[PDB]
RNA sequence: UCUUGGGGCCGAAACGAUCUCAACCUAUUCUCAAACUUUAAAUGGGUAAGAAGCCCGGCUCGCUGGUGUGGAGCCGGGCG
RNA sequence: ACAGAAACCUCCCGUGGAGCAGAAGGGCAAAAGCUCGCUUGAUCUUGAUUUUCAGUACGAAUACAGACCGUGAAAGCGGG
RNA sequence: GUCUACGGCCAUACCACCCUGAACGCGCCCGAUCUCGUCUGAUCUCGGAAGCUAAGCAGGGUCGGGCCUGGUUAGUACUUGGAUGGGAGACCGCCUGGGAAUACCGGGUGCUGUAGGCUU
């Protein structure tokens, strides 16, 4: 036998970390540097761009901390893009762009400075900053909040972080990971990034498939084939939305509606059904063992 | 002469031996006769008295 | 009838050489390795300086590698054919894992070479259902939960049912 | 005789409270210092940089600087028969903002409120605070219940 | 060899503990504490008598060692080896020095340790025997006896407790009929209405 | 209590049987700390209890900046 | 498997019971520990401050400020 | 009724085990052409959507451990100020004020900000 080692001591000393913590969805070295600002700057908010890849959908969003939590300045949902004809890899590259994209026009339409910083209306591909202009409202400038992400090459974070850029919003990066860097020769290839902004690399998988197995090809790229998505029209297909995007970014919320109210799940048991289930459970036991005898 | 009592006789006025003083009694002033108790006898005066 | 993502499946083959010093018979072992799996084996330091054994602080003396996918399957039907499909009970852990050793590679269909000589080889199975690799990802790490855990007898059961092989007593 | 080193006596004082140790909440970091700000100085042992003197830990003092990451307080200290106001520069981390003053301007607000208010209905109120009076003379209703008679009780060695 | 009593009764220097910084503390001279029939069961020993120290003290290791064997021989000679338990409730943990002279004089004057005592307080038990209820006398008479081995007042009681549990004796036997306490040997187990049923359940079945 | 030992002890003999004493584990129990501590006083140390305050309108900035934002500074005015 | 108390591999528990050059105390868990990658903020410079204090010196330390930089995707961090 | 992203306080939120989870989510999940990284596509990164609530996760349960909060312990221990009080001392009592902590007994078991969904 060997000692307990979560004994009554163990849970009389044990501190639990932050909520976030535990759940494993903060990371508050990194929360620490992003959000604080400096002393002398007082009330002046510091903006961040929070960027969570999901499963299925990808998440940006625009916030500043305030003691009483964060408040989101602005949110772009990947799963808004079917409105703008991107129907199906709402978690791929293109769709990261088009997210962050998104997120980048309805900010500066909120503000009215969407007509003054139109960003890089044709995508290249390659390094661009927007740059204020003189005797105009400063661009907004914000802070990627890359989260847990693992920041290699090609992440999809610095794909909406390209798109955020694109649309008008001033953030400081460099090009070292965007897909299109190549490591060993420490040279940017801005063609190779514009290729993935557009899917390509999601096209010539699809051909890749079609030429070689066409039974894989349906598993999968199942919903591309429902919805009509093949290899040749998908860069014109993101070239449609990122139009789309800039042409009316604004949101128009999903109109609420009264339901039937309704609970989905148990409510506490009070003191009272708790003391006498304790009381019915002894006299069943005493019962069952007189029965017995 | 401990420090706190002397200056607690000096504000009730009371810098010599038998020197009497009229008192208005509440919390600040009921808890500076605390301190003072050794060296002063007092009590509710009567009409007559005043 | 059990829910599909309760079924039984082998995460990962383990097979470690510890030959137990550094210099020609080490890496002649990590070349044992290769052609059973086909891959680049990695080699392990040792962690103390022991007299007893003649092995160094951070002296290679072993090498080890990982085997998944179909490929675990069949390195893992070669040592269990060896083995007579015959394991004994003691071989499984109460956490649902089991293992075996092998004195000769060469009985692994791998032809025997007079530049690297014979090898013995352990074998370890890691057995898991689908959701255990909540507990090894980076975000909202978690852990799986008792009614998924795999139990000895379950694993038992797993190894009769897969291979029709033989438990021992003791 | 003692050593003169910074941190002597401080087991106790910059040690983190029980079960409160790990990261130290954001909040701490997001608070607003302006100057002529009463702050209370406390010394907090995780954060390193930026700690106050030991002689300063439980002083309370007033905001003259703002940096990027601490403050200029002026706080008086006592050394022999004078005080000096001692200017210090402290990280956020080892202060927070004083509520000694905080119920003065709760006070203020409301003396002006009732002060412009009673005005303009032609009535005086009182403002200014006072010590607690004796209390004034009541009845105490037995409700046909004789009190209960006490009685010292016997000595008893419970050893 | 030591110095009179006298020289070490009153406690003047704070505890003083073998511990890592006080190193060379010889052995106590009392090692057993307990002796008689110490696996006689909660229940063979309703009585308990108690020595109360009456005042604050130090008493010597070689004074509890001289008691004890002083209680325990007159209890195997009036109620057999058998028929009581005592239990000296008193340990040597304070360090007493000496500045041994023969010369620096009063340089250099720390003590070396010279040996242990307790430091008891006003009302605390200094040595407690449990035995049957018709040995109240002999009880009374061996701890009499003792006295004369400590300095200072010491005062005899018949404890309200049942022998050497925390639950008075008009009760003790009704708790044990409805299982609110456990004989776990000497003592007993106490059993709050608290925790997981399934434990009621054991000791109901 | 077999997860490790000492004695035994019936043998063909084994982790077969058998106890028994130890270590170990689990609940309890006696007694303690200047260089221990979850708690935690009394006495004590700092600060505040306004006109150098409060509340309005305006102006300066090379500082900060999505914002005529923030901060500080300065001018005038009203409140005992 | 050899392999045994102790070699190496696997799974589980593990609030730190480890480690952080050293005395001790404090502090630290996606780190302040361990392992990699790039590096020289251990650089140049004026003042203010703290500690000992006489409110002197040194020593050590704290906030800034101005240059040159490193690192990082970046917020930032760093003048041992 | 409730979830997702980002949070504030950081156990009333933790730990163990059991039950239940509509919708949307969050997930598990299927692959490795591309980006990226591994002895190992396990993790990390990337492309997806056949299946499943089994697990994570959410709600609930336990005369549950912990934790939070009261009662008792107790006006007890300790304590500020006082006496030409007691006692050989050790110490103790009283006067004037303040005032604890175990064991033991009870109650509770996350609240909430910003934005966005689901639930006739
Ligand atoms: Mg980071
Ligand atoms: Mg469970
Ligand atoms: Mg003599
Ligand atoms: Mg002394
Ligand atoms: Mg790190
Ligand atoms: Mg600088
Ligand atoms: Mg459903
Ligand atoms: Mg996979
Ligand atoms: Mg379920
Ligand atoms: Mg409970
Ligand atoms: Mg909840």
């Amino acid at each position: 036998f060997v000692k307990v080692v979560k004994n009554k001591a163990y849970f009389k000393r044990y501190q639990v970390k932050f909520r976030r913590r535990r759940e494993g969805k903060t990371d508050y070295y990194a929360r620490k540097r992003l959000v604080i600002q400096d002393k002398n700057k007082y009330n002046t908010p510091k903006y961040r761009m929070i960027v969570r890849v999901t499963n299925r959908d990808i998440i940006c969003q625009i916030a500043y901390a305030r003691i009483e939590g964060d408040m989101i300045v602005c949110a772009a949902y990947a799963h808004e893009l079917p409105k703008y004809g991107v129907k199906v890899g709402l978690t791929n590259y293109a769709a990261a762009y088009c997210t962050g994209l998104l997120l980048a026009r309805r900010l500066l339409n909120r503000f009215g400075m969407d007509k003054i910083y139109e960003g890089q209306v044709e995508v290249t591909g390659d390094e661009y900053n927007v740059e204020s202009i003189d005797g105009q409202p400063g661009a907004f400038t914000c802070y990627l909040d890359a989260g847990l992400a693992r920041t290699t090459t090609g992440n999809k974070v610095f794909g909406a972080l390209k798109g955020a850029v694109d649309g008008g919003l001033s953030i400081p990066h460099s090009t070292k990971r965007f897909p299109g860097y190549d490591s060993e020769s420490k040279e940017f290839n801005a063609e190779v990034h514009r290729k993935h902004i557009m899917g390509q690399n999601v096209a010539d998988y699809m051909r890749y498939l079609m030429e070689e197995d066409e039974d894989a090809y349906k598993k999968q790229f199942s919903q591309y084939i429902k919805n009509n998505v093949t290899p040749d029209m998908m860069e014109e297909m993101y070239k449609k939305a990122h139009a789309a995007i800039r042409e009316n970014p604004v949101y128009e919320k999903k109109p609420k509606r009264e339901v039937k109210k309704k609970r989905w799940n148990r409510p506490k048991m009070s003191l009272a059904q708790k003391k006498d289930r304790v009381a019915q459970k002894k006299a069943s036991f005493l019962r069952a063992q007189e029965r017995a005898a | 002469v401990s420090p706190k009592v002397r200056k607690v006789l000096q504000l009730l006025r009371l810098r010599q031996i038998f020197n009497g003083t009229f008192v208005k009694l509440n919390k600040a002033s009921i808890n500076m006769l605390r301190i003072v108790e050794p060296y002063i006898a007092w009590g509710y005066p009567n009409l007559k008295s005043v | 009838k059990e829910n599909p993502m309760r079924e039984l499946r082998i995460r990962k083959l383990c097979l470690n050489i510890c030959v137990g010093e550094s210099g020609d018979r080490l890496t002649r072992a990590a070349k044992v390795l290769e052609q059973l799996t086909g891959q680049t084996p990695v080699f392990s330091k040792a962690r103390y300086t022991v007299r007893s054994f003649g092995i160094r602080r951070n002296e290679k003396i072993a090498v080890h590698c990982t085997v998944r996918g179909a490929k675990a399957e069949e390195i893992l039907e070669k040592g269990l054919k060896v083995r007579e499909y015959e394991l004994r009970k003691n071989n499984f852990s109460d956490t649902g894992n089991f293992g075996f050793g092998i004195q000769e590679h060469i009985d692994l269909g791998i032809k025997y070479d007079p530049s690297i000589g014979i090898y013995g080889l352990d074998f370890y199975v890691v057995l898991g259902r689908p959701g255990f690799s909540i507990a090894d990802k980076k975000r909202r790490t978690g852990c799986i939960g008792a009614k998924h855990r795999i139990s000895k007898e379950e694993a038992m059961r797993w190894f009769q049912q897969k291979y029709d092989g033989i438990i021992l007593p003791g | 005789t003692n050593t003169k080193g910074k941190r002597r006596g401080t087991r106790y004082m910059f040690s983190r409270p029980f079960r409160k140790h790990g990261v130290v909440p954001l909040a701490t970091y997001m608070r607003i210092y302006k100057k002529g700000d009463i702050v209370d100085i406390k010394g907090m042992g995780t954060v390193q940089k930026g700690m106050p003197h030991k002689c300063y830990h439980g002083k309370t003092g007033r905001v003259y600087n703002v940096t990027q990451h601490a403050v200029g307080i002026v706080v008086n200290k006592q050394v022999k028969g004078k005080i000096l106001a001692k200017r210090i520069n402290v990280r956020i981390e080892h202060i927070k903002h004083s509520k000694s003053r905080d119920s003065f301007l709760k006070r203020v607000k409301e003396n002006d409120q009732k002060k412009k208010e009673a005005k303009e209905k032609g009535t005086w109120v009182q403002l200014k605070r006072q010590p607690a009076p004796p209390r004034e003379a009541h009845f105490v209703r037995t409700n046909g219940k004789e009190p209960e008679l006490l009685e010292p009780i016997p000595y008893e060695f419970m050893a | 060899g030591r110095r009179p009593a006298r020289c070490y009764r009153y406690c003047k220097n704070k505890p003083y503990p073998k511990s890592r910084f006080c190193r060379g503390v010889p052995d106590a001279k009392i090692r057993i504490f307990d002796l008689g029939r110490k696996k006689a069961k909660v229940d063979e020993f309703p009585l308990c008598g108690h020595m109360v120290s009456d005042e604050y003290e130090q008493l010597s290791s070689e004074a509890l060692e001289a008691a004890r064997i002083c209680a325990n021989k007159y209890m195997v000679k009036s109620c057999g080896k058998d028929g009581f338990h005592i239990r000296v409730r008193l340990h040597p943990f304070h360090v007493i020095r000496i500045n041994k002279m023969l010369q620096t004089g009063m340089r250099g004057a720390f003590g070396k340790p010279q040996g242990t005592v307790a430091r008891v307080h006003i009302g605390q038990v200094i040595m407690s025997i449990r035995t049957k209820l018709q040995n109240k006398e002999h009880v009374v008479e061996a701890l009499r006896r003792a006295k004369f081995k400590f300095p200072g007042r010491q005062k005899i009681h018949i404890s309200k407790k049942w022998g050497f549990t925390k639950f008075n004796a008009d009760e003790f036997e009704d708790m044990v009929a409805e299982k609110r306490l456990i004989p776990d040997g000497c003592g007993v187990k106490y059993i709050p209405n608290r925790g997981p049923l399934d434990k009621w359940r054991a000791l109901h079945s």
